[PDB]
């Protein structure tokens, strides 16, 4: 199966 | 005020972490109302849309974010993840490499790139990229756990004990903090996690499907409560991405056509397009109805189609494997939904009612490992099409190159007819086995093998080199067709010794752990000349296995690797082994059926997970209880006895050879009848107004 990935959450500054 | 848009975006991030995806989308969108050129909000919104299955809308917002901010590395990496999910591997790679070019210290992008290498078969590059990720971000559960699986794949057991400790610790922390565990459910069977942790892992992956159907805002379906609309027939639908050249079809392709049309109407829902193989042709022709759901990508429309067919029992054959669309089951288009055959574990999900298994595989005392109710088949839930696909292996002959049953082997549909022309064959009582003496014909056959010839002709019969099947008939090599020629298989073809015991295991190397190889070393050390025959899957795992074996006292020449072979050759060459040693961590499943069909006894030690008990279920149905070990000591003693008491080995091999035919193990007709009785128990139970309960008879 497809290996999962990691989404990056961008903090607003 | 800038804090307005920033506050909305950052609050949405929190909601996203908490699992409140709907609220997150709302806040992201409000942030974009306040500040339309808000790159971070575009990319964060796209991330939650991706999580909801709205992939094209996600891409649009990733592109907006990058239009606003051309060096926005987060957006490129997130976009890569979306392209990867859409099967656009080149697009994903170009995004990841752009992200890393912008920011070489971007740990997430290194880990996501590593996932492409892992899936592409480039395990060394995957390991390197995951290690860069963990160097940049030492607390990175996705990277650590996927690195751990890379190391499992190649049998790198460096600090294996500490690795397992950290894996279990990571899962425990994620489960406690209500997060999606970084260990995939299909992989959880390989690690020393509790049954509760494994079921919770499955439940939380199943919950991912809910996020994707909730956006459809579809109401509950009305289900049939009788068989009147179907003329008394129970409507069974099989859902699979694997109607094609895939192990699942190699197991059950005969079953749709064997259902009793007087009591059952069979619907096969393909999640994959037609791969052009005979496997797909057969199911499409023998099912009462065949529906190509690959043409209906929306799960809401696809479920509507299932419901419109009036399905009573919908059968999930994927679980958490490639190609699954469990969103279809999450929508509950059928009143009874069951797991079957394709996935060796629980869904952990509320929308599956039953798992079809058996008392050996899943004894009632371990029902807590499954979220589903147990539905027992009478013997084993496993089945295989070997009697239909490989009938040329029903009989065999040998050449007396001096008598062995597994040094030089001939198989063929016309094998008996060929032996009639040979006025000097000897029949050996052990059915019995014809033995070709070392005559002119035998010398020509052995010359073909030694010289590497493709095939020869004797008395009009084609005699084929077993290593050249793809050059003779590619459809025969894959199992799509029964070979037409007489095939020659020899130990010399695989570098195996003529005068020693061969223990084989043809499983993926990630099913081997240090404990298993220690047990195998213990066996080899007690059988002086024996060798271990393993599979290069992958080849880069070979030097690791050799290292650890030599570390345990086994010279390198005691372990012999062979490459992956076409399906037919893989099953046929199992005849060259004396004994198959099953992997206790995760048994062979298809490969267990393959080795038994070749007549090779398999030794197994059933564990506690479903995946660790399949081989003992197969052997119980076959009728060889003496090959099932209760502990490691018995496992070793059984294997050593088979390898040292050659009269006992002959008796056991004769038993497997005969009972593969006389037992229910490969009897697809009997299997379907018992499967049908189980379906009716489910239906009559539901029809009487009852919720699912254990169908353990
Ligand atoms: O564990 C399970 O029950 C199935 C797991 C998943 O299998 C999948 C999934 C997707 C597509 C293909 C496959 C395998 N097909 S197959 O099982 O029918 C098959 C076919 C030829 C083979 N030749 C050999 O020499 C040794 C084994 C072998 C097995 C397959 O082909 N494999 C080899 C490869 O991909 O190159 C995977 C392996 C499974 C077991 C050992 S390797």
């Amino acid at each position: 199966h497809e290996t999962g990935t990691t989404n990056t959450a961008t903090t607003a500054t | 005020c800038p804090t307005h848009a920033d506050s909305l975006n950052n609050l949405a991030n929190i909601k996203r972490e908490q699992g409140n995806i709907e609220e997150a989308v709302r806040l992201y969108r409000k942030a974009l109302e306040v500040f339309p050129e808000f790159a971070a909000a575009h990319s964060n919104l796209a991330s939650v849309l991706q999580q909801q299955g709205k992939l094209q809308e996600a891409l649009m917002h990733y592109k907006e974010a990058i239009r606003i901010s051309p060096t926005f590395a987060d957006a490129y990496s997130n976009m890569g993840n979306t392209l990867k999910e859409m099967q656009d591997v080149q697009g994903a790679l170009q995004c990841y490499t752009r992200a890393i070019q912008i920011n070489p210290a971007f740990a997430d992008a290194h880990s996501n790139l590593a996932s492409i290498h892992k899936d592409s078969g480039n395990i060394p590059e995957a390991i390197a990229s995951y290690r860069t990720a963990l160097k940049l971000k030492p607390d990175f559960p996705d990277a650590y756990c996927n690195l751990a699986h890379c190391l499992q794949i190649v049998c790198d057991w460096t600090d294996y004990d500490e690795r397992m400790k950290k894996l279990v610790s990571i899962v425990a922390d994620q489960l406690e903090k209500n997060r999606l565990p970084s260990v995939h459910p299909h992989h959880s069977m390989l690690y020393p996690l509790s049954h509760g942790f494994r079921k919770a892992i499955a439940e939380r992956h199943g919950n991912l499907c809910l996020d994707k159907i909730n956006v459809l805002h579809k109401p509950p379906y009305e289900h049939p409560k009788d068989l009147k609309l179907s003329d008394g027939r129970l409507r069974v639908g099989y859902v699979s991405s694997d109607f094609g050249n895939h192990p699942t079809s190699h197991l059950m392709q005969s079953i749709p056509g064997m259902h009793n049309p007087d009591k059952f109407e069979v619907f096969c829902y393909a999640l994959s397009p037609d791969d052009g193989t005979n496997f797909r042709v057969k199911v499409m022709a023998e099912a009462n109805h065949f529906i190509d759901l690959s043409q209906i990508p929306c799960n809401g429309k696809a479920a509507d189609r299932i419901h419109q067919d009036g399905i009573h029992i919908l059968v999930n054959m994927n679980g958490y494997t490639k190609g699954a669309r469990n969103e279809l089951f999450a929508l509950r288009p059928a009143p009874i939904q069951a797991m079957w055959l394709g996935y060796p574990g629980t869904s952990g999900a509320l929308f599956m009612d039953y798992i079809i298994t058996d008392q050996e595989t899943s004894p009632a005392e371990v029902a807590e490992q499954y979220s589903e109710k147990l539905a027992y088949m009478p013997h084993t839930f496993f089945i295989g099409d070997h009697a239909n696909m490989f009938p040329h292996l029903k009989k065999k002959a040998v050449i007396d190159f001096k008598i062995y049953d597994n040094r030089i082997v001939l198989n063929g549909i016309d094998l008996k007819a060929f032996l009639d022309s040979l006025p000097d064959v000897k029949i050996v009582k052990m059915l019995n086995m014809p033995v070709i003496p070392m005559n002119t014909i035998a010398e020509a056959v052995i010359e073909m093998i030694n010289r590497g010839q493709i095939q020869i002709t004797i008395n009009g019969f084609s005699i084929s080199n077993g290593l050249a099947t793809t050059q003779i008939n590619n459809k025969a090599a894959t199992g799509e067709e029964v070979p037409r020629t007489i095939i020659v298989t020899t130990r010399s073809q695989y570098g195996l010794p003529e005068d020693a015991i061969v223990y084989c295991n043809f499983n993926q190397l990630y099913k081997i752990d240090p404990s298993t190889l220690q047990m195998w070393a213990n066996i080899l050390k007690r059988v002086p000349n024996s060798v271990l025959w393993l599979l290069r899957f992958p080849a880069v795992g070979e030097p690791n296995i050799q290292q650890y074996a030599q570390n345990m006292g086994l010279p390198q020449n005691r372990i012999i690797f062979s490459p992956v072979a076409p399906k037919e050759e893989h099953v046929r060459r199992g005849q060259l082994a004396d004994v198959c040693l099953d992997t206790p961590l995760c048994n062979g499943h298809t490969t267990g059926m393959d080795v038994l069909w070749a007549g090779t006894p398999m030794v197994t030690m059933p564990g506690e997970t479903l995946a660790s008990r399949v081989a003992a279920s197969q052997l119980t149905c076959l009728g060889c209880l003496e090959l099932i070990a209760k502990n490691r000591q018995e496992y070793e003693d059984i294997a050593v006895k088979l390898g040292t008491d050659l009269e006992y080995l002959k008796k056991v091999r004769g038993k497997v050879w005969k009972q593969r035919i006389s037992s229910p193990l490969f009897n697809t007709k009997q299997y379907t009848m018992e499967l049908e009785r189980l379906y009716l128990q489910m239906w009559e139970h539901y029809a009487a107004g009852n919720k699912p309960d254990h169908m353990i008879k």
